[PDB]
């Protein structure tokens, strides 16, 4: 029913190598040549990757910025309200970001803040402006 | 027969 | 198997069924009630046993009936029918035994048997045992035919058959109790030495042997499950199927490498695309950081839009910095995968030059077993007789296998140096014309009721004919002769004064340098008491070493052996013989093989007798007059001594039934 394991015998495969006198050799070079082409195409990309690996020397350690310990406060300083409105006009609704800009406020606080001062800080028009970009 |  | 069951098995008979042959001689019983069949089957098995337990004395029907016991010793004619059937077809009282009832002075019928080979001798001894007049015509100056035995001094070595293939159901097992034959077991440990003379290491030896056996089983799969049995309107040989299987495994190696490497480029490419994201992120972070610095440089106190611009760029910088950090984390995983994928690459070769050379030695082994290049064997049928293999180890005859023919030939009328040249068979009888080999002018004519031909298949094949049939053999018989294959293998026997090999090994190999020369002295045998080493020439090498001088052939043997044991331990040989069977005009080859395009059904065509046409037209169709025996006529045991002998016993039974009459059918 099945060939011994590790023996590979396909009905399609056998005809392929039996169709002509040199058919086996033909199939067995079209693969020999094909394997070398893939090997070439490796070291091409290996060399290309080695180059972009070099541009990334130093990583981003120089450009990294220190993390900030900051206990989340509750009240809205007039200053912190103003950061908020500019963050909305520059982010849209990514509250995590707006939290990160103001910082001292949690996303929920930011989220609820939108409704609270929504009529005054005229937050509707602000978002419409954000969508133009 | 293969004879071994 | 033991008991009365062992008798059936040791007679190649099913112990619990009736054979096709018994159905024919006892059609009452096979069509009757099952209880009577068990009675018959018992009576048969019991009688066989009695013979087998003492095959040195005739087994009379009386002695048979007396040692039966009820209810089996009741129907005395059933017992008389069984004994007579068994005696006729040589299942009992065959070989060399002491005749209790001496044969009758008055013979009946005349049979000429062509060839004093084992088939011819076996039939002759049986016919004479039946009260016929037998004369054997032999072209050589000795009996035995392909059972040849070199003898000079104490040196003894078979140039012909030398192995008894197991005693489990072997009729030679009976001849061995009847003849003092020194049967020696053969140790299967065969170490392979390569062309340089260094022992092949055991680990390599086992995986090539394992692979060879896998390759064989593979071909059987091509044959039976895929019906790869015709290619370009020609039949597939075993050799072709091995090539196709090796090719498809060499292809699989290449396929599995491509699939592996082509999965490195899969990742090396998604690595490349990862770097291009990271080399742009690093440039966007180089630019935001600069912007953040400039925004941070405007010293406070600042208006809220300038405070926004600092805190905003700081957000965005830590955002992109978190992005780039993930890509480096992702890059390491891809870097690990590439490190691994390269670490485990599949094998680059299926087989290599050193590996294949040892595979060639396993192919020479096959070519030896079948005395022919694997390119000639039928893929479908070359192994059609392996279901009937005997049990037990394979044996060798220490005292020379000629002891068997020479033993059978006593009491028989053998004309040696008598070459048959024409065989004439007519509705009224037969005349055989032979000549003297020593001088071809002396002409002899033998008249007889029937001719039993045991001419080797290679003689039968000869063109122009060495032997003319008048009238010529019909096209069905001649065609079977052409279709069937008669192979070749030769032996070089080497006689020394001292043992220099390992005496605890009976046989060791030599690995040839080329595929073409794989059979050339590929194997050596230490079987005898004297220091004699036997060396095989098989495959395509066999028919080529026959055009090379013995001294060159012995030279090549010495070279092989020097490479093994050093130029110091190999003396010049005292005595040298080399076989040239295909050249031998009374053999024209070594033994039969199932040629591609043939089948085991040709072996049965070979054994059909010939019935001449009527002399007077309108006369009733006559008796068959020309019968055939020998190694090429027994479908289930070809190319062996036991198979020859069996075919002799067969025809002798067939001829006797035709001429003496069968009185056991009623």
């Amino acid at each position: 029913r099945k060939p011994p394991k590790g023996m590979f015998l396909s009905q399609e495969d056998v005809e392929a190598v039996s169709a002509n006198a040199t058919a086996a050799t033909t199939v067995l070079r079209q693969l020999d040549m094909e394997l070398v082409s893939v090997k070439r195409q490796i070291q091409n990309i290996k060399q290309t990757n080695s180059a972009l690996k070099e541009k990334l020397d130093g990583g981003i350690e120089p450009y990294r910025l220190p993390e900030v310990i900051q206990k989340c406060n509750a009240r809205w300083t007039t200053e912190e309200q103003l950061l908020a409105v500019q963050a909305i006009r520059k982010y849209g609704r990514d509250f995590q970001a707006i939290s990160d800009v103001i910082g001292n406020k949690s996303v929920v606080q930011v989220k609820n803040f939108f409704v609270n001062y929504r009529r005054r800080f005229n937050i509707d028009e602000v978002l419409q402006e954000w969508e133009a970009e | 027969p293969r004879s071994f | 198997p033991s008991g009365v069951e062992g008798a059936a098995f040791q007679s190649r008979l099913p112990h619990d069924r009736m054979t096709s042959q018994e159905a024919a001689c006892f059609p009452d019983i096979i069509s009757g009630p099952q209880q009577t069949q068990k009675v018959f089957l018992f009576i048969r098995n019991r009688t066989l046993q009695l013979w087998l337990d003492n095959p040195k004395i005739q087994l009379t029907f009386e002695a048979t009936l007396q040692q039966l016991e009820a209810p089996y010793n009741s129907d005395t004619v059933l017992v008389h029918r069984v004994h007579s059937y068994l005696e006729r077809h040589g299942l009992i009282n065959f070989g060399i035994y002491k005749r209790i009832k001496p044969l009758p002075t008055k013979k009946t019928g005349k049979v000429i048997i062509i060839g004093s080979g084992v088939s011819g001798l076996a039939a002759a001894r049986q016919l004479q045992s039946f009260g016929m007049d037998v004369t054997l015509l032999e072209a050589r100056d000795r009996v035995g035919g392909r059972v040849a035995t070199f003898r000079k001094g104490n040196y003894v070595a078979d140039l012909g058959a030398m192995v008894v293939t197991g005693l489990g159901g072997n009729p030679m097992a009976v001849v061995s109790k009847q003849v003092n034959m020194e049967l020696a077991k053969i140790k299967q440990k065969c170490p392979l030495y390569e062309a340089n003379g260094q022992a092949v290491p055991k680990e390599k030896d086992e995986m090539v042997e394992q692979e060879f056996n896998r390759l064989l089983e593979a071909t059987s799969y091509l044959s039976h499950q895929l019906d790869f049995n015709v290619l370009n309107n020609k039949p597939v040989s075993l050799g072709q199927a091995l090539e196709v299987v090796i090719q498809l495994q060499e292809k699989h190696v290449k396929d599995e490498q491509i699939e592996h490497w082509k999965k490195i480029v899969k990742t090396q490419e998604e690595l490349k695309e990862l770097l291009n994201k990271m080399v742009n992120l690093k440039e966007k972070i180089k630019e935001l950081h600069q912007q953040y610095k400039e925004a941070s440089e405007v010293k406070p106190p600042r208006d809220i839009t300038a405070e926004f611009l600092v805190k905003s760029k700081h957000r965005d910088l830590t955002a992109l910095c978190k992005e780039y950090d993930e890509l480096a984390e992702t890059q390491g995983k891809l870097e690990e995968k590439l490190q691994e994928l390269e670490a485990n690459p599949p094998s680059d070769v299926y087989l290599s030059s050193r590996d294949r050379q040892i595979l060639d030695w396993h192919f020479a082994n096959l070519e030896f077993a079948n005395a022919t290049p694997l390119s000639t064997l039928s893929l479908k049928h070359w192994d059609q007789d392996d279901d009937f293999e005997f049990t037990g180890s394979h044996l060798t005859v220490r005292n020379g296998y000629s002891c068997v023919p020479v033993a059978l030939a006593e009491g028989l009328d053998i004309k040696l140096n008598t070459a048959v040249r024409q065989v004439r068979y007519t509705a009224s009888g037969c005349e055989v014309i032979a000549v003297n080999t020593r001088s071809t002018s002396q002409t002899f004519i033998y008249k007889c009721d029937a001719v039993l031909c045991t001419l080797p298949l290679g003689v039968l094949k000869q063109q122009p004919p060495a032997v003319q049939f008048v009238p010529p053999l019909p096209e069905w018989k001649t065609s079977a002769v052409q279709r069937m294959g008669f192979g070749n293998l030769n032996k070089v026997v080497l006689c020394f004064d001292r043992v220099f090999w390992d005496p605890s090994v009976n046989l060791f190999g030599h690995v040839g340098s080329t595929t073409a020369s794989r059979g050339e002295l590929f194997l050596f045998w230490n079987l005898y008491k004297a220091p004699i080493l036997l060396a095989l020439v098989a495959g395509e090498a066999a028919g080529i070493m026959e055009n090379i001088s013995d001294d060159v052939i012995v030279g090549r043997c010495l070279a092989i052996l020097k490479g093994i044991f050093g130029s110091s331990a190999v003396p010049q040989p005292k005595e040298t013989v080399v076989s040239r069977w295909r050249a031998d005009p009374w053999a024209r080859g070594s033994y039969s093989y199932v040629a591609a395009g043939s089948s085991g059904n040709d072996y049965d065509l070979m054994a059909q007798p010939i019935t001449p046409g009527p002399s007077i037209p309108g006369a009733p169709q006559p008796i068959p007059r020309l019968f055939f025996a020998g190694e090429h006529t027994i479908r289930n045991y070809p190319a062996t001594v036991h198979g020859a002998l069996l075919s002799g016993l067969r025809e002798a039974g067939r001829i006797a039934d035709q001429f003496l009459g069968a009185m056991y059918t009623l």
